[PDB]
């Protein structure tokens, strides 16, 4: 009857694990990581594998697994803000002394009493860096959902922003025929219907300003800009993931097996006298390992840096909404300007 | 793979037996002839640990005896190894460790008397120089001394002194090692030591480089190869098990050796004040005459 | 994606008719609350009044 | 695979139908700025000349 979330970072390689009360929250969880990560509270973007971001909506109570099993299974993934590429902050797990003479000593004939564990340990530490592996991998793959979903999110304002300058363009045109209308109706009645002098730049003024106006055009600096990283994003997506050479690696744990098995099944023991084979299997997995490892955070400096670049393309989204918008309301309600003061200026002779 | 990631200078071929997690490691030079081993550091070593490692390079550093491991300053790639730890360059033997000799099939049965006095005249010497600067190391076991081919014959050398005790800034090392088979039942008990605990481990290897096994219950865990020789009759060098299980015990040299019918008078005898259970004991005679007990007395006189 | 391509400038060529048609929505009844206050003091046509 | 072919080009026709009806209006409404606007000033000259 307890919570313990896993959770993994994605920057150190490392799963701290921390038992959550049925009463913390969140955002009192955060600061919890801070103390074990040094990432700010405030940069502490923990995906799950859903892909899905954190939640400060509900409390420390989102990774209660009743399933499959609940536990070891529904472990989150710690992203940092900050951080635009991760380096190598994370470690692994060593092999102890146990294995050490495995590796260190190679060829020796050592009881098989003792075989029987130094192998055992050697296998699963084989298979430890595969599984270990795939827990990084899956990061990737939650923190590539995160991305398409901003990416989504990004030209989901998109399709309304220029959706909404199409309006300020319309308007534009049914107030610069509108605007100008007046004034042919006016040069030519300024004698004999009415004709002042105090309108005759205040209507003037209309005009030039929505010159001024147009973002419709203005909308180029994004259009080609959102694309050009719509498009970048789903080519990335192109690019190998990173369990692309991950089964090259399981490859090497059914090896490890395979020896692990030949050191039971095998004809007899209890004096058996060998260990140079497991060499074999030891080494490979282990530059295996480092190769596809760092590897596998380069094919995500590109994925996690996108985010940012679509983070920062956000709020210019709100400046052309709110800069459309802004001309989309001054010249709607110019319409009185334009109407109204006709009416204002209508009585001049209707009490002669 | 002690990481370094320094260009490319040296290169490491193979790694080498005990020391700890990614110990030493044949350091040969592609470019240069030089072939000059270092020892890499372990994992993240504690910080009451860090002065244990500081402390082996110092003393190593203070054995200039070419008759054992000598303590060679450590070339242009120094850094640090996993984490702030330096490093402990030497000298390398491609002559391979003193089991491989022992396991060779032709000295099946006890190596022949050569390589034997030539094994007396030479750990003999060394083990008697790390005595000579409060250096005592007890673990001397077989897999501990390499060998090399300096010039035509082949020359032992005592290496490694990670547990051996000292007197100096960092009182010993450590306590237990790892399959034990070669040490002085002092370190059995964790009681009191001495000094002549190195004198065992001597003993018991120059026997079964005559008859090819331990002095004792051969293949028998120290656990109960103990208890069954706790006694162990004065003067004896020799117990194993008769075919019926039974124990018999002798301080006589077993057959067949390599010694000639005059070199046998002394070398059991030799054996005998070596393999002797009582600490302060072993070799008690110390003629002040050369400053050293009948141990080194008898050697001397058979060389 | 030449049928796509239509569509793209189908809903652009609408979103230009609803916009429209809010500058035209309170354009026309722009003239109705003007006029409704003056159908006694300025003047009163009855033939534009449909 | 044959067979969108020819529902896209039976939705081909009805793109145009939108564009039209959409620009339809967009005409209209757009000229009628002047049944909006230039009606008043038609309507302006009523006292003009008292
Ligand atoms: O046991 S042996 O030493 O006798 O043979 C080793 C093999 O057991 C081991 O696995 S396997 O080939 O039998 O399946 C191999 C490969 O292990 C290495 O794997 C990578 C490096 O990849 C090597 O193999 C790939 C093809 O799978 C080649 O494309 C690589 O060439 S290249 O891309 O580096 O130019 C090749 O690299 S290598 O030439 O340096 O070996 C790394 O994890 C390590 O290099 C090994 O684990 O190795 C022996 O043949
Ligand atoms: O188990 S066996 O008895 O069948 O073979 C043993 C070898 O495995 C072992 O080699 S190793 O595992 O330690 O690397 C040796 C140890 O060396 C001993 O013998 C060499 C002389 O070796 C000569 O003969 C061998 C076998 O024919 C050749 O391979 C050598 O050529 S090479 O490999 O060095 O190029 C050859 O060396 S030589 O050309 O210089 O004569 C001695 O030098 C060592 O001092 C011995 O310890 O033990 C068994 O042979
Ligand atoms: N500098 C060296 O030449 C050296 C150093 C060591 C060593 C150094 C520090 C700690 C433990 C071993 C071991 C061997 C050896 C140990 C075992 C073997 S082998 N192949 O097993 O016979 C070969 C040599 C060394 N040769």
């Amino acid at each position: 009857n307890l919570k313990i979330v896993h959770i993994l970072n994605m920057t150190s390689a490392k799963i701290i694990s921390f038992l959550l009360p049925p009463d913390e929250s969140l955002h009192s969880l955060q600061s919890r990581i801070e103390r074990e990560t040094g990432i700010n509270t405030g940069s502490q973007e923990l995906l799950s594998e859903t892909g899905i971001s954190l939640d400060p909506r509900k409390p420390a109570s989102q990774c209660v697994l009743d399933g499959v099993r609940g536990c070891d299974s529904y472990m989150v993934y710690l992203f940092d803000k900050s951080k635009t590429v991760y380096e190598g902050p994370f470690a692994s797990r060593s092999l102890s002394d146990c294995v050490n003479y495995i590796v260190q000593d190679s060829k020796i004939q050592l009881p098989i009493i003792q075989l029987r564990k130094v192998w055992a340990e050697a296998v699963h530490y084989v298979s430890g860096l595969k599984e270990d592996y795939s827990r990084l991998f899956q990061g990737q793959r939650a923190a590539m959902l995160s991305l398409l979903r901003y990416n989504a999110n990004l030209t989901k304002m998109k399709n309304t922003l220029i959706s909404a300058s199409q309006q300020l363009k319309a308007k534009l045109e049914f107030f610069h025929k509108s605007i100008q209308l007046d004034l042919e109706r006016y040069s030519e009645q300024m004698t004999y219907g009415i004709s002042s002098e105090k309108m005759l730049k205040a209507w003037k003024e209309m005009e030039e300003k929505a010159i001024h106006y147009a973002e419709v055009g203005v909308i180029g600096y994004l259009e080609d800009q959102i694309m050009s990283l719509h498009a970048e994003i789903m080519e990335l997506q192109k690019s190998p993931y990173g369990r692309r050479q991950g089964d090259l690696m399981e490859s090497l744990e059914q090896r490890a097996i395979d020896l692990y098995k030949q050191l039971k099944h095998r004809p007899s023991d209890h004096s058996y006298s060998d260990s140079t084979e497991m060499v074999k299997i030891i080494v490979h997995t282990v530059q295996s390992q480092d190769r596809v490892l760092k590897e596998l955070f380069g094919h995500l400096s590109k994925l996690l840096g996108c985010k940012q670049k679509i983070i920062d393309l956000l709020p210019k989204v709100e400046v052309a909404l709110s800069n459309i918008k802004e001309a989309d309301n001054t010249v709607m309600f110019m319409q009185g300007k334009r109407q109204k003061e006709i009416w204002h200026l209508l009585k001049i002779a209707c009490t002669q | 793979d002690p990481e370094f990631g320094a260009g490319g200078p040296w290169e490491m071929r193979e790694r080498l037996g005990t020391g700890g997690f990614g110990n030493v490691c044949l350091y040969q030079h592609r470019e240069l002839d030089l072939k000059i081993a270092i020892k890499s550091c372990r994992l993240e070593l504690s910080t009451k640990n860090r002065e244990r490692w500081c402390h082996e390079i110092q003393i190593m550093k203070k054995l200039n005896h070419a008759n054992v491991v000598k303590a060679c300053d450590v070339p242009e790639e120094l850094n640090i190894l996993i984490h702030d730890v330096p490093l402990l360059a030497m000298e390398y033997c491609s002559g391979g460790d003193l089991r491989k000799l022992l396991n060779k099939p032709e000295n099946c049965c006890g190596l022949k008397e050569s390589q034997i006095l030539s094994l007396l005249s030479d750990i003999g010497s060394g083990i008697r120089y790390l005595h000579e600067n409060k250096i005592i190391h007890r673990d001397l076991k077989p897999e501990n001394i390499v060998l090399q081919d300096v010039g035509g014959k082949i020359i032992h050398k005592i290496i490694d002194l990670g547990y051996a005790k000292d007197v100096d800034q960092g009182e010993l090392c450590t306590e237990f090692v790892g399959t034990l088979q070669y040490l002085a039942p002092e370190l059995f008990e964790n009681k009191p030591y001495t000094a002549t605990v190195d004198y065992w481990s001597f003993g018991t290897m120059v026997f079964e480089c005559i008859a090819g096994y331990r002095p004792f219950l051969h293949h028998l865990q120290p656990f109960t190869w103990h208890e069954k020789i706790k006694k162990k009759d004065p003067k004896c060098i020799f117990a194993c098990e008769e075919m019926s299980g039974e124990v018999r015990f002798s301080s006589h040299l077993p057959q067949p050796n390599s010694l000639c019918s005059l070199i046998v008078e002394p070398m059991e005898n030799w054996l005998q004040l070596m393999l002797n259970w009582d600490p302060q004991q072993r070799g008690g005679p110390v003629d002040l005459t050369l400053k050293q007990p009948r141990c080194f007395v008898l050697m001397d006189h058979i060389l």
